[PDB]
RNA sequence: GUUUGACCUCAAAUCAGGUAGGAGUACCCGCUGAACUUAAGCAUAUCAAUAAGCGGAGGAAAAGAAACCAACCGGGAUUGCCUUAGUAACGGCGAGUGAAGCGGCAAAAGCUCAAAUUUGAAAUCUGGUACCUUCGGUGCCCGAGUUGUAAUUUGGAGAGGG
RNA sequence: GUUCUUUGUAAAGUGCCUUCGAAGAGUCGAGUUGUUUGGGAAUGCAGCUCUAAGUGGGUGGUUCCAUCUAAAGCUAA
């Protein structure tokens, strides 16, 4: 029998990945969020998805058409960048980060998590950068961060905080352990 | 010097004159486009390098920065006004800083500058 | 502290100067007639279609 | 190959020991994936004879 | 911003993590063939400052060069960057070569990526930052050595050491072995 | 040569182009004073020094007012949209020339705008307005 | 007669950007440490800058670059040990 | 959920449109590349970083705005001509090879990105469609893009405000 | 030269005062082998072992001093 190319490849590297020993930085992602808090968390974040470009040019239209005829507060809204929110943080600006445990590019990402545990900034790691991309109109953004959330959440996003820290940084805090991947 | 094939390569100045023709047809069209102002920029007064040279005065590229500050003028704003201007040459002299200083002044005054219009 | 002061501007405290300039081009195009205001395109749905 | 041009190196006082230290179809391309001495070269294929 | 992240933990190649990515990435490379295209850059850090662009027109190829050169003692001091190059250009002649930066090497071949633009794509030309390319003087640039790897192996560079091949030196050469005579003798 | 051969035995003719006399005899065409009163006869340098206007600011190399009258003479020969003067008008009608206050009205100063931009728009409004 | 006209790009050798300092030792801390930068350590645990020192000049190209590591690799050790 | 959908990778279309081969080849840009001949017979050397061959461009091409030259009361993109000069330097100081700063002149144009958050609004752009005052412009729509498209900026600073 | 539009609390130019201060890594460099230059200072390039820092680095010179900021790119004569 034989198998596509392409198709061997990746169950190939499946394998490799499995049984090669990685370093402590690597496999910091795969010991993500538990189920719930990782739904309770987008949960949370649906309720300030962006605007879309659809709803943006409606909002605009509507406001010209006022204007021809003759004070909304600040926008509330994720921020998902990552090169905003890596501007974001290390600035103490950012109060919930979101990292993505599958992104192409590993390099790109190692350093976030160690970098926003030496800022103190809470942070946790969710399965699926498509997750993430799907919430803000994006095909994958690998990263997403909440920066000023409504009066009426902000309790649900302390709590939501709170619970964070036991589940993840508690649990996970030991990640720095012997090197994964060491499996027959 | 003759162990190569430098017969293959004998290059006679011929055509001096109308290369020289050229010139000056050539210098004749920059003046028809570019009638109203100079042909050349005002090139700054330099002393030189090269100690058996030094006592020689000559031209250089363009005012330095400074000079243009002390001029009452701009950088950005020289250069549309066709004065050289030089970001890399420092000012060491003062008595060579004096004088580009003038002739700057007096460049300022000898022009005329038509409305941008 | 954060690694760096970098003063706020004055666009993370007043509203989007792009939205303005944006909402501004939208009411001049629609002036001048080339954009279809949203209730008429609305009314065309009605109006028209039959 | 390599190796006994090493141990030719060892033999003599220019290195010593300080200056050592100082899936199945995966392995196989690890495996298959240094200046080198005529001397220790000589002395090996003179060594390969029966 | 999260490049200068990028660009200082590329700099540590010996590290750990990087010597896993290296391993993981060569072998991912060797199990395809030698020329394949990339969907995007391994390295976006060093690709966005040799002038890549997250727009439609760019394109990222990946290419193995063997390594290695007394029969076998010919130098044939054509660069394996330079070859990579000028092969990635062959196989898209219709594209145009920029650059190249080094991502990866094994102990048999060398890995390079490569970033190649469209000058067809509308968006190039009606770009005034990249629509310079597309001028037909700028036609298969690393064929004639005008990227940095070619320049480089030119010796191009201003300074006495380079006053052999200052602005090429079958130009100086020419220049320097030829008799000059006037009308007027001097 | 081998196509040059060719073309003149061939009946498609030449492009005959005669262009020698019009590469020296070239019209100004930078100015209409200039023109009006440049000479072809004379050459470029001679033209500027009749002219008066200085043709090389450094020294040339080898041995050598009426126009700049009329080259002086040259010399001598905006308003707040609708939006922004019903703005003004209601910043002046609802507080006047108390600027501190304005700056710190949250309602009508969204944009939060200096003392002195405020007093500078204020001043043009009144200039164009009543 | 000296004017001391204007500063220079040389004259931009400032402070060392402690953000960029931040980031150099982030990375430092998680990229870890070289394999030859690991032997520069196992010989400092117990024989000291004696032995390293020569490492690196043996790996590096000149002294003056084997020193700057072996202060660095210090100072690495200092916090390690410690924090 | 014994399910449905997100992605990431890889396929095929006589899918819609573009791009490449090749020719010419005096000059240009790279690779490759000898001998006859010249010497103290000769391996260094000279012929030669040439002849021929290969690849890639246009009316010119390359290079071009110093990690330069200099040691001065310092010059300030590259390129071209006289001189520097048959000097320094190289060569069994053997035949011979052999420069460059400065000096005089032609021309003189500077610049564009990466790296500090648009974050009070991916504001960027290709493509398809209906029109028009069709080298292109407007509305509508799918898409490229957040693994970064818009604005500003390169130490000559530069950025947030009055 | 004549004429239609602008615009929208929109973009720029100088001085002073207030607050901050991002520059190119398998890259420089070192030893090896070949080639090449007048380049004896080891002139440049290429294959190879190793791998640099930001009050740093490169090139020169009388205890130090003099000048620039490479490893990204475009440009008419």
């Amino acid at each position: 029998v034989k198998w596509p190319e392409y198709v061997r490849v990746q169950r190939q590297k499946k394998i490799l990945s499995i049984r090669l020993k990685v370093p402590p930085t690597i496999a910091q992602f795969q010991y993500t969020l538990d189920r719930n808090t990782a739904a309770e968390t987008f949960k949370l974040f649906n309720k300030y998805r962006p605007e879309t470009a659809a709803e943006k040019k409606e909002r605009l239209t509507k406001e010209a058409a006022a204007v021809a005829e003759g004070a909304s507060p600040k926008p509330y809204a994720v921020k998902y960048g990552l090169n905003h929110v890596v501007a974001l943080i290390e600035n103490k600006k950012a109060k919930l980060v979101l990292i993505a445990n599958d992104v192409d590019p590993i390099e790109l990402v190692v350093f976030l998590p160690a970098l926003c545990k030496k800022m103190g900034v809470p942070y946790a790691i969710v399965k699926g950068k498509a997750r993430l991309g799907t919430l803000v109109n994006q095909k994958t953004s690998a990263v997403a961060a909440l920066t000023e959330v409504r009066a009426e959440d902000e309790a649900a996003l302390a709590k939501l905080v709170s619970t964070i820290d036991a589940n993840f940084a508690d649990k996970y805090d030991e990640v720095k352990k012997h090197w994964g991947g060491g499996i027959l | 010097h003759f162990r190569k094939h430098w017969q293959e390569r004998v290059k006679v100045h011929f055509d001096q004159a109308g290369k020289k023709v050229s010139r000056r047809n050539a210098r004749a069209t920059r003046a028809a486009k570019i009638a109203p102002r100079p042909l050349d920029l005002l090139r700054p007064v330099v002393r030189a390098p090269t100690v058996k040279y030094n006592r020689k005065v000559r031209a250089g590229r363009g005012f330095t920065l400074a000079e243009v500050k002390a001029a009452g003028l701009t950088a950005a704003y020289a250069r549309t006004i066709g004065i050289a201007v030089d970001h890399r040459r420092q000012n060491r002299n003062q008595e060579i800083f004096d004088a580009n200083v003038q002739r700057l002044k007096e460049y300022q005054s000898k022009i005329i500058v038509f409305p941008r219009n | 502290m954060p690694l760096t002061a970098v003063p706020e501007p004055k666009r993370r405290f007043v509203p989007s100067k792009n939205e303005a300039k944006r909402v501004m081009k939208i009411v001049r195009a629609i002036r001048e007639g080339r954009i279809i205001p949203p209730k008429k395109l609305k009314e065309m749905k009605e109006k028209e279609k039959i | 190959v390599e190796a006994m041009t090493l141990a030719h190196q060892l033999a003599l006082g220019q290195k010593n020991k300080h200056d050592l230290v100082d899936p199945d179809w995966f392995l196989e391309d690890e495996k298959e994936h240094k200046p080198i001495t005529k001397e220790a070269a000589m002395a090996i294929k003179e060594k390969i004879k029966a | 911003g999260a490049y200068k992240y990028l660009e200082e933990l590329q700099r540590k190649k010996q590290s750990d993590v990087l010597r896993f990515l290296q391993r993981v990435r060569v072998w991912e490379y060797r199990q395809k063939n030698v020329i394949h295209r990339a969907a995007r850059p391994t390295r976006p850090d060093k690709a966005r400052r040799l002038g890549y662009k997250a727009k439609q027109g760019f394109v990222i190829y990946r290419v193995r060069v063997r390594r290695g050169n007394g029969v076998n003692e010919l130098k044939y001091q054509r660069s394996l960057r330079a070859t990579a190059e000028e092969r990635v250009g062959r196989r898209a002649a219709n594209l145009r070569v920029l650059n190249s930066y080094w991502v990866n090497q094994d102990s048999t071949y060398k890995y390079f990526e490569v970033i190649l633009v469209d000058p067809q794509h509308k968006a190039i030309r009606r770009d005034a930052r990249y629509n310079w390319i597309c001028d037909p003087v700028h036609k298969h640039r690393e064929a004639r050595g005008l990227t940095a790897t070619g320049k480089k192996s030119r010796g191009i560079n201003k300074g006495h050491k380079f006053n052999n091949t200052k602005a090429g030196r079958r130009k100086t050469w020419k220049r320097q072995n030829t008799l000059s005579l006037w009308r007027y003798r001097k | 040569s081998v196509r040059k051969r060719k073309m003149n035995r061939s009946s498609v003719g030449k492009a005959t182009r005669r262009n020698k006399d019009k590469q020296r005899k070239i019209n100004i065409q930078s100015n209409p004073i200039i023109a009006a009163n440049w000479d072809y006869s004379l050459t470029m340098a001679q033209n500027y020094k009749k002219l008066g206007l200085r043709a090389k600011l450094q020294t040339p190399a080898g041995g050598k007012e009426t126009e700049v009258v009329k080259k002086l003479e040259e010399l001598a020969s905006r308003s707040q949209s609708e939006r922004e003067e019903e703005w003004l008008e209601k910043l002046y009608k609802k507080h006047g020339d108390d600027y501190k206050k304005m700056f710190f009205d949250k309602k009508l100063n969204i944009y939060q705008q200096s003392e002195g931009d405020l007093k500078r728009r204020l001043l043009r409004w009144k200039k164009r307005n009543g | 007669t000296s004017m001391t006209p204007a500063p220079k790009i040389s004259y931009k050798k400032g402070a060392a950007s402690n953000r960029t300092k931040f980031v150099r030792s982030l990375v430092r801390e998680i990229a870890g440490l070289s394999p030859y930068e690991r032997r520069l350590i196992d010989l400092i645990r117990n024989s000291g800058e004696k032995r390293a020192r020569k490492v690196a000049k043996k790996r590096l190209g000149s002294f003056t670059r084997a020193k700057a590591k072996v202060e660095e690799m210090n100072n690495i050790i200092a916090a390690s040990r410690r924090h």
